[PDB]
């Protein structure tokens, strides 16, 4: 018995129609066979300890999940998922980690097996703090976010919460994972996004710490306010506008 | 859009010059912009690219270290900055508008183009 939730009701169903569904309407995907999909996530976890899950555990998913996104226009974001998945239907030659097939499968999801059984426990799964780092869902998380950091070039851009206590939180996965992985071989610069829920944020020590974990790497940094999160759409959909 | 570059010239090996790309017409404050160049036989090539939100900067490899792209919105003039100048970076000068988010590399994906200006490094 663990302290998290247990396994998401139907999640062998709802992962296998997720697959369906991507697949069938994104064409640099099409090629994907849902089943193996499904075969190759099921056999990360099950009949093994969830709290000895390894990043090699998830290779044979990810090698089918196998999709060649341009580097350059990477969208990461930071407890503000809503926002940063509308700005992606907007701008939509950029994506996020959940506009990509693997991230679209796990999106919301809970799941973890038995070392003795090879059932899926729908009972209870273990939270990160109180339980176990290495559990199903918290690998997977961590091997999908680091290969997504780490295909980035370019400028790659991050969106963060600025109405929150810790608008960078180097406890986040984007602060303890995707943002150790940018290279600076091909990435040169991160733009930063603040959010406001209604002064100057990107003074906010949080972001000093972005900065200068950005700096050591050999990586430049960037920093913008957004005041008006619904005009800073529309200027994204049509910057001919006179207000912008 | 229209687009016009000034700033080139004629330099010595080490030297430096600024281009400027100054804007008639619309606006591009909107737009990300790139600096491309074209030697005499050859396809034009990226130098460097400025994004609009937060004017984040991208560089060709032969271009860090040395050159810096830069913006002023309110003046609508895109800058390059070019120091320790080489030979090899002889050509037509071109700044490019483009279109969404990010200033990529490839040109024809650039809507908006200036007719160019003209760097000679002399050895």
């Amino acid at each position: 018995t663990w302290s998290g939730p247990g396994t998401t009701k139907r999640f062998p169903e709802t992962v296998l129609a997720r697959c369906v569904k991507y697949t069938e309407i994104h064409p640099e995907m099409r090629h994907v066979d849902c089943q193996s999909v499904w075969d190759a996530f099921k056999g990360a976890f099950i009949s093994k300890h969830p709290c000895d899950i390894t990043e090699e555990d998830y290779q044979p998913l990810m090698k089918l999940g196998t999709q060649t996104v341009p580097c350059n226009k990477i969208l990461l974001w930071s407890r503000i998922k809503d926002l940063a998945h509308q700005f992606t239907q907007v701008q939509r030659d950029m994506f996020t980690l959940e506009d990509t097939l693997l991230g679209y499968l796990a999106d919301d999801l809970t799941w973890c097996g038995e070392f003795d059984t090879s059932k899926i426990n729908y009972q209870s799964c273990p939270d990160w703090r109180k339980d176990c780092s290495n559990n199903p869902v918290s690998v997977f998380w961590k091997t999908v976010s680091r290969r997504f950091a780490e295909a980035a070039c370019d400028v790659v851009h991050v969106m963060l919460d600025g109405s929150r206590s810790k608008i960078f939180d180097k406890d986040s996965t984007f602060g303890s994972v995707e943002v150790h992985n940018l290279q600076p071989e091909k990435v040169q610069t991160l733009e930063a996004w603040v959010i406001h829920g209604g002064r100057d944020l990107c003074q906010d020590p949080t972001i000093k710490e972005l900065e200068s974990i950005i700096s050591k790497r050999n990586i430049q940094f960037s920093c913008k306010n957004i005041y008006r999160p619904d005009k800073f759409l529309q200027c994204v959909k049509n910057p001919e506008d006179s207000s912008c | 859009v229209q687009l016009q570059e000034s700033g080139g010239g004629l330099v010595q090996a080490g030297g430096s010059l600024r281009l400027s790309c100054t804007g008639s017409g619309r606006t591009f404050r909107n737009y990300p912009m790139a600096w491309f160049r074209q030697a005499p036989g050859k396809e034009r090539e990226f130098v460097a690219g400025i994004t609009w939100v937060g004017a984040s900067t991208l560089y060709a490899d032969f271009a860090k270290g040395r050159f810096t792209i830069s913006r002023d919105n309110a003046k609508n003039t895109v800058y390059l900055q070019m120091n320790s100048l080489k030979p090899e970076d002889t050509a037509v000068y071109s700044c490019a508008a483009g279109r969404g988010i990010v200033a990529g590399r490839i040109p024809a994906e650039y809507a908006d183009w200036g007719q160019g200006t003209q760097v000679t490094v002399s050895s």
